[PDB]
């Protein structure tokens, strides 16, 4: 009575959009975020020690990130 | 001068379905909106 019919277009399809863009983003974004805070905080990452006397690395071991 | 009879019943007949136009828009079942869960 006093609250008249507004009229919106339409809202349904915007958001089962974004509802699925949400949904098929949090299907990883939870699982990449929580195993990169497991990475920097269990394994750790790497520490600041020179080639030895007489010593041959790899091509890794250069790099002070352990996915890297 | 004025209206010719004609634009009259016309406008009278507009006045009849315009009112009852933003009546139908007037809605109240009690419950304009209902969330199923």
């Amino acid at each position: 009575g006093k609250r008249l019919f507004i009229i919106k277009p339409s809202g349904f399809y915007d958001k089962r959009f974004l509802k699925l863009l949400r949904f098929y983003i949090l299907l990883t974004g939870i699982p990449v975020v929580i195993g990169i805070t497991l990475i920097n905080v269990f394994i750790g990452e790497a520490e600041l020690a020179e080639i030895p006397e007489g010593y041959v690395p790899e091509h890794w071991e250069y790099f002070k990130h352990p996915i890297s | 001068s004025g209206y010719t009879p004609d634009e009259k019943l016309r406008l009278q007949q507009l006045r009849e379905l315009r009112r009852r136009w933003l009546k139908d828009q007037e809605l109240s079942p009690r419950e304009p909106v209902l969330p199923p869960r």
